């Protein structure tokens, strides 16, 4: 499968499995260490579960200004919102310096519980809080958890729609990965947003190609 | 040992196909690639293997010499000229040929001095590589080694057999990027750091179609 | 037959002359032409005969591409440049590769794209004519077979044989034909059509050494 054939280190078992891997970083002989079974999926469907929502958010205040539904000062590029400050800014109640460290004060938080109930699989089950622990258990494999909470929903009563619905979160997590990439390519190149992109092949097909500059 | 086994990656990747019935490894930089057929005789292959080895450190000491001199002069360095195809004119300048634009070093003024000088000790030293002389006497013709790797650094076979790669390897890097700087010098007539400079700026027309009018006949 | 057996033709015709001994007889439309011997390894005559019979098919596909167009412009069709070497500027011209002189076929307008499709498309081809593939498995790389004759109109070993000899000396003529032409665009300047034009009119007077005369070097 997967153009390039295939080495038999991966049969397919693995959730969201297609075979493309022509290097093999998982052989073994050159796995070890940092390189975990369990952690290089985990993180790639974390890489891709962070991208899903970076590239929803790289063009979500742009179309919503251009649907008529925002306010039109939140209609600034997404490289200017102060990710990059040195590029521009945007307004705000507070300096970016506050929201950056109440931010990451959370994330430590939260990426903290996570961590731990990655390495210890009784993380915030059996552990000290004001009552949280029986509201946080954990549940199956620590990269597809659920729980009290984060089964409110309550989708997924099969098996093979469990394997169908993982399949499809990897193909697009994949899919906004590349886009992402093409995010940063576009923003280096051109300087403008990603939706200015779209707005500029939709009006003139033969634009440009890469930057001719 | 990858490359030295008789299951090598080849120069046309996993999908290789044929491979030359004596080229079964045992070799530096061994790819299966003699489409035109010349080394088929055994001693012709040690004439090529000694040929490409001498090649290849030549190159990479070329293109070192050739990229040195022109970053430094890009990069702020004062030179009484950098270009590596017009640095042999610096001997017919008035102001002569000083290393790093300095006069107090080697103040070169005439060419027939220095190139009798080359004469002389090229031919001392080409000869001691035929047949040995004060470094020491002939083993192998292209890997002598002893004071020729005072520091030891292949002492151990494997690891030998690994830097023998390595240096192949860069080595014919080297010479494909010497013929690169010969065709890009007599095309475009500016050095290689310029052609890079003009490919960073619009690759779209910073390329070798923007010369391929220059030498219609007419 | 006569290519086959020991009354062959050769290349010089009466003075047969010593002939080597591994190059009499038993091969396709052999000529004892080796002058230089640089073949006498029966690997590297193999090489050579694949080199040989791919530079051939490539020689008749590059001669009859060449004649074409021009022949066509004569024709009648409009034709921007139907020169073989001037089919440069066809995407340099604003209009572009206007097939026929149709815009509204292909008609090209940049060339890194379409010269990255072929690279890809080509290394492909070839990898695929070295090693097999989905098109099918490879007996013998200078005569596959197969796929490349559909009809078996060369099943019978007799027309096969005689085939193939056709094939050989139509591949030199395309061998031949390609060097006068590349002679005479770096001389003349000019496509074919117009050399064969001028040699009809005054043979005498339009003659190949009219262009010897500005070959002095000063
Ligand atoms: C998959 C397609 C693939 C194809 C079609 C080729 C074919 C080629 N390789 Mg290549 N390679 C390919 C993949 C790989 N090569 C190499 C390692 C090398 C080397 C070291 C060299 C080539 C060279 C070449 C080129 C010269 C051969 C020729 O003229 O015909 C040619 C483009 C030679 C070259 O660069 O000549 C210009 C050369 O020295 N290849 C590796 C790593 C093992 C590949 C991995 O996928
Ligand atoms: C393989 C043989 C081959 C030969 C003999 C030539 C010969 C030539 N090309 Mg060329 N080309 C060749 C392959 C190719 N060319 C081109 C694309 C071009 C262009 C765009 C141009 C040439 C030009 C030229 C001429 C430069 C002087 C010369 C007659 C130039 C020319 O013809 O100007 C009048 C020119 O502008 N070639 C492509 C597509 C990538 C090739 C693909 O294999
Ligand atoms: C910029 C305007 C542009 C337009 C309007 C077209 C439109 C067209 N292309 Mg073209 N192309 C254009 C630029 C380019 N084309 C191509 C590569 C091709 C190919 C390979 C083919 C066409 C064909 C066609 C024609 C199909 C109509 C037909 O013959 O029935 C049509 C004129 C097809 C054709 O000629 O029939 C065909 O096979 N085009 C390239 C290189 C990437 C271009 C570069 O800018
Ligand atoms: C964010 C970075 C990232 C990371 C860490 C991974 C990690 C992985 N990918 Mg992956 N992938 C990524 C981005 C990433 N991918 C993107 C952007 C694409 C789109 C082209 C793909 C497309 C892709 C395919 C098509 C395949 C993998 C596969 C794999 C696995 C085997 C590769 C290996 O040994 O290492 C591994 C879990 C292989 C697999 O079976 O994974 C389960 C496989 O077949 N990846
Ligand atoms: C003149 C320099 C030179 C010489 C003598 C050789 C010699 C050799 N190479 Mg080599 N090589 C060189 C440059 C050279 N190489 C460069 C620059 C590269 C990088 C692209 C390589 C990459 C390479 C690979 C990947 C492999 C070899 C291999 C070989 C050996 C068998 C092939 C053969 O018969 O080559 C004989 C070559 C010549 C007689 C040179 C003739 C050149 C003429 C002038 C035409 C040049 C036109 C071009 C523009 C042989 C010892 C194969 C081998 O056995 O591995 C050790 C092998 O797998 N070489
Ligand atoms: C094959 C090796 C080789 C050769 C033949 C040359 C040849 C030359 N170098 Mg050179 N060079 C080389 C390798 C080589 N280089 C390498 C590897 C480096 C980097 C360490 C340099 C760094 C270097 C400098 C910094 C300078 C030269 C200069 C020169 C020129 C004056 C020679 C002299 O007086 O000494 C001459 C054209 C001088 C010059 O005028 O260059 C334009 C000069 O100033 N070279
Ligand atoms: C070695 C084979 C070969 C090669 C490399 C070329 C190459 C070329 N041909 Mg060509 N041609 C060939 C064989 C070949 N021809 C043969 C055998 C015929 C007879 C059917 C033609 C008939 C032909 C015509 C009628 C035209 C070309 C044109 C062209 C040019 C445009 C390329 C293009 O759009 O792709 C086309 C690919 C298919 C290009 C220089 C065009 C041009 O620029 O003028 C054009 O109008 N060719
Ligand atoms: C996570 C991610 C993106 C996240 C983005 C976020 C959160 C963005 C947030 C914001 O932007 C918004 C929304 C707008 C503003 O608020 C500003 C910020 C705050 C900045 C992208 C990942 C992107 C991940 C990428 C590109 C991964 C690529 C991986 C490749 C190509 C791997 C290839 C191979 O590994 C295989 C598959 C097999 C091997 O054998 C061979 C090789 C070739 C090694
Ligand atoms: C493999 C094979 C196989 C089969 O057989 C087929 C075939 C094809 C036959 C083959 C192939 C081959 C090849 C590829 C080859 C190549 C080569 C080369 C490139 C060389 C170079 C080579 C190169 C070289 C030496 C170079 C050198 C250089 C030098 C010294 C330089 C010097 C200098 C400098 C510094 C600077 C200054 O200012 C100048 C000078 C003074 C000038
Ligand atoms: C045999 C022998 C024997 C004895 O011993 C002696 C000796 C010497 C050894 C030997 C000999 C040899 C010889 C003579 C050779 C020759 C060759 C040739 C001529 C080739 C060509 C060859 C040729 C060829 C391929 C060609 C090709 C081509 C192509 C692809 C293409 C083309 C084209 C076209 C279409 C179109 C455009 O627009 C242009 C062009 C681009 C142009
Ligand atoms: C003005 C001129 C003053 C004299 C300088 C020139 C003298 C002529 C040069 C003679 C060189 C002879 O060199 C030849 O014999 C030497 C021994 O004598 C050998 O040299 C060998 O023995 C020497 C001493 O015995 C050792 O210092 C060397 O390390 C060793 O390699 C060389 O491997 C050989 O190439």
């Amino acid at each position: 499968f997967a153009s390039k054939q295939s080495l038999s280190y991966l049969d397919g078992t693995l959730p969201g499995d297609y075979g493309f891997d022509p290097l093999g970083l998982m052989d073994p002989e050159g796995a070890g260490g940092f390189i975990d079974p369990q952690w290089l999926p985990y993180a790639e469907i974390i890489n891709g579960r962070f991208a899903m929502l970076g590239a929803a958010g790289a063009i979500a205040p742009e179309v919503l200004g251009r649907i008529g539904l925002i306010p039109q000062e939140t209609a600034i590029p997404w490289f200017q919102s102060g990710v990059i400050p040195p590029v521009g800014n945007y307004s705000y109640w507070a300096d970016p310096y506050t929201l950056f460290v109440l931010e990451m004060a959370l994330m430590g938080f939260a990426e903290h519980r996570r961590a731990q109930d990655y390495y210890k699989p009784g993380s915030m089950g059996k552990q000290y809080f004001l009552g949280l622990e029986k509201f946080l258990g954990g549940s199956g494999n620590p990269a597809y958890p659920g729980g009290p909470i984060f089964n409110f929903l309550g989708f997924g009563k099969n098996e093979k729609e469990l394997q169908e619905l993982k399949v499809k979160e990897v193909k697009n997590g994949r899919l906004a990965m590349m886009a992402v990439l093409g995010y940063f390519t576009q923003a280096i190149f051109t300087g403008v947003g990603p939706f200015q992109n779209l707005l500029d092949h939709l009006a003139d097909p033969v634009h440009n190609n890469v930057l001719t500059n | 040992s990858i490359w030295y086994g008789a299951d090598r990656p080849k120069y046309l990747g996993p999908f290789s196909g044929e491979t030359p019935s004596y080229l079964t490894g045992e070799f530096a930089g061994d790819y299966g690639w003699d489409t035109a057929g010349l080394s088929s005789d055994p001693e012709t292959f040690a004439r090529n293997r000694e040929l490409e080895v001498i090649h290849a450190r030549w190159a990479m000491l070329g293109a070192l010499g050739c990229l040195t001199p022109e970053l430094l002069a890009k990069s702020g360095v004062k030179f009484g000229e950098a270009v590596w195809f017009k640095a042999g004119a610096q001997i017919f300048s008035e102001g002569g040929l000083d290393y790093l634009g300095n006069p107090s070093l080697v103040h070169a003024q005439s060419i027939l001095a220095i190139w009798a000088s080359q004469v002389v000790l090229m031919g001392a030293v080409e000869g001691y590589r035929v047949a040995g002389g004060p470094l020491g006497e002939i083993t192998d013709p292209i890997y002598p080694g002893g004071s020729f790797d005072p520091l030891g650094l292949a002492d151990d076979p494997d690891t030998f057999a690994e830097l023998k790669v390595k240096e192949i390897k860069n080595g014919r890097l080297a010479m494909f990027s010497m013929f690169g700087f010969f065709v890009q010098a007599i095309v475009t007539g500016k050095g290689p750091l310029e052609n890079l400079n003009d490919h960073l700026a619009d690759p779209v027309a910073n390329n070798a179609w923007a010369y391929a009018t220059n030498f219609v006949p007419g």
